């Protein structure tokens, strides 16, 4: 519903779950996508901590 | 060093894979970071290395 400001951002912890970003294709329409330190195509075959 | 910045120095930023010691890569082309083909034209998700 609402977001935060620049001077006071937010932090959330996500753990113990399976990574599947394919549900964003039907609704989400992004405008920027850049990755550092990992290949975008290899994200399905790795783990994140 | 000169007024307005010297813009004759260029470096690579994006590549699909890693290099090898003592190897040169002068192939300049547009790169796709997503699943939609770039179609040879810079635009969304298409950034020049």
């Amino acid at each position: 519903t609402r977001f935060a400001s620049v001077y006071a951002w937010n932090r959330k912890r996500i753990s113990n779950c399976v990574a599947d970003y394919s549900v964003l294709y039907n609704s989400a329409s992004f405008s920027t996508f850049k990755c550092y330190g990992v290949s975008p195509t290899k994200l399905n075959d790795l783990c994140f901590t | 060093s000169k007024v307005g910045g010297n813009y004759n120095y260029l470096y690579r930023l994006f590549r699909k894979s890693n290099l090898k010691p003592f190897e040169r890569d002068i192939s300049t082309e547009i790169y796709q970071a997503g699943s939609t083909p770039c179609n040879g034209v810079e635009g969304f998700n298409c950034y020049f290395p």
